[PDB]
């Protein structure tokens, strides 16, 4: 029933079309450093960080990802951060951010990004603790949209976590951060993600397709209700050590319609994890715990949000935790100009 | 405290041998036998990795790892002492001393990290090592070749 609500069919069909038409043609520097005044750091990264930025002309408020090219090739991310950019600029889909412009110079790569000021979902779970199930099948329903629209697009997004779950001003998901996601028609090979929402598949190197944006969502789901991931413990290796056993506890509040969908999104056997069978998505939409999602409802984000974030106005960052902040000073020479012509 | 993303090298296989007398490889598989990338390995890339293992000879004093540095190495102890100390907001503390026999750098077979910790021989030993990139070389080159679907 839940997926007879909606035929997404054609919808799926043009959204292929309209992305590859878009991922053939990015468009490069669309905007200029000096262009933009740099108001504060919303959040900091391995290449550099995310700034909240303020458009000259126009007076809007962006936020701006900053990728130092040296750093990028130093870390071997060279191929990712060239996805990360043409394959957000050619998406487009409710519960993803928007690329708005990108441009480089001789030290940084630039994606300017629409601002989502509601802060990480991170954040918020934090500081509630837990998700009751109604709010965390909330979010986790703009999920399951947003992989059914990317993986039709043969995109695996691969670092489902709150830090990158944003929450707008209505109080919906907004996915940023698409450094790993890759077009992928078969299966790939790279370990990447981040520990704890590592599928089993990733962390022994066996190969892996888009199931692993399905276990990473049951670990998402998981967090979202109890407060804390399935696997953890303070360091990495006994954190893989238990992603591979696949043992999960649960913890006695959950639901048994929330359990028994873990238990399908957290198989460690991934041909017979939900999302990866004959019905795929279909399978998530169906089943009980989702009973009472209204899937139209969701994608046109008339749902109610059960929880919208505070704000004052444009430029408003109180989301947002405080980093260091620095001035960002660009070279004289151009730097690993050869590896990021296509950017 | 936020998580941040791990990523190591790409190799898409859809796109070796160092000589050990067959009592150092039944030592070195029994080190080995508790390490999970390799308790999840198949037979075959068992003794495919056994092979690509190297000997690394070390002289007392010598610093087998650099806390801060970049991993790219597993170890496991075949003889010698070893000192373990970590330094923690300046502060150096000894965490431990090795007696013939332990491994470290696990994390190294999968990603780059900066080593947690420094190890520094505190006698003549040896230890077999495993470049990540070599270990993930054989594995994906191996299960690449597995049908699926
Ligand atoms: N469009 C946006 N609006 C507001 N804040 C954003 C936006 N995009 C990113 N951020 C914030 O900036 C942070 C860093 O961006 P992100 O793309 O996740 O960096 P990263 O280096 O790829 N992090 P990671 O790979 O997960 O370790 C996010 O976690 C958010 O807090
Ligand atoms: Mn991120
Ligand atoms: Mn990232």
């Amino acid at each position: 029933k839940g997926s007879e609500q909606e035929s997404v069919k054609e919808f799926l069909a043009k959204a292929k079309e309209d992305f590859l038409k878009k991922w053939e043609t990015p468009s490069q520097n669309t905007a200029q450093l000096d262009q933009f005044d740099r108001i504060k750091t919303l959040g900091t990264g391995s290449f550099g960080r995310v700034m909240l930025v303020k458009h000259k002309e126009s007076g809007n408020h962006y936020a701006m990802k900053i990728l130092d090219k040296q750093k990028v090739v130093k870390l071997k991310q060279i191929e990712h951060t060239l996805n990360e950019k043409r394959i957000l600029q050619a998406v487009n889909f409710p519960f993803l951010v928007k690329l708005e412009f990108s441009f480089k110079d001789n030290s940084n790569l630039y994606m300017v990004m629409e601002y989502v000021a509601g802060g990480e979902m991170f954040s918020h779970l934090r500081r509630i603790g837990r998700f009751s199930e109604p709010h965390a099948r909330f979010y986790a329903a703009q999920i399951v949209l947003t992989f059914e629209y990317l993986h039709s697009l043969d995109l695996i997004y691969r670092d489902l976590k709150p830090e990158n779950l944003l929450i707008d001003q209505q109080g919906y998901i907004q996915v940023t951060d698409f450094g790993f996601a890759k077009r992928v028609k078969g299966r790939t090979w790279t370990l990447c993600g981040t520990p704890e929402y590592l599928a089993p598949e990733i962390i022994l190197s066996k190969g892996y397709n888009k199931a692993v944006d399905w276990w990473a969502l049951g670990v998402l789901i998981y967090e979202m209700a109890a407060g804390y991931p399935p696997f953890f413990a303070d360091q990495p290796i006994q954190i893989y050590e238990k992603i591979v056993s696949g043992k999960v506890r649960f913890p006695s509040h959950f639901s048994s319609d929330l359990k028994d969908l873990l238990r399908n999104l957290l198989q460690v056997d991934l041909t017979k994890r939900f999302g990866n069978l004959k019905n795929g998505v279909n399978d998530i939409k169906n089943h009980k715990w989702f009973a009472t999602t209204d899937w139209i409802a969701i994608y046109q984000r008339k749902v109610e949000a059960p929880f919208i974030p505070k704000f004052k106005g444009p430029g408003d960052t109180s989301n947002f935790d405080d980093y260091e902040e620095e001035e960002i000073r660009v070279s004289i020479n151009e730097k690993c100009g050869k590896e990021f012509t296509e950017f | 405290t936020r998580r941040a993303s791990v990523c190591a090298e790409a190799y898409n296989p859809d796109e070796i041998i160092h000589p050990k007398t067959d009592d150092q490889r039944n030592r070195l598989q029994e080190a080995c036998k508790d390490i999970l990338l390799f308790k999840n390995l198949d037979p075959e890339q068992m003794s495919q990795v056994l092979d690509a293992m190297f000997e690394k000879l070390v002289k007392e004093g010598e610093h087998v790892i650099d806390q801060g540095d970049d991993g790219d190495n597993f170890y496991v102890i075949d003889r010698g002492t070893f000192d373990i100390y970590v330094k923690c907001d300046g502060v150096g503390r000894c965490v431990g001393n090795y007696d013939n026999r332990g491994s470290f750098g696990e994390l190294a077979l999968m990603y780059n990290t900066p080593r947690a910790a420094t190890i520094t021989a505190t006698s003549p030993g040896a230890l077999w090592g495993l470049d990540r990139v070599t270990f993930r070389r054989i594995i994906v080159k191996n299960n690449a070749k597995k049908r699926k679907m």
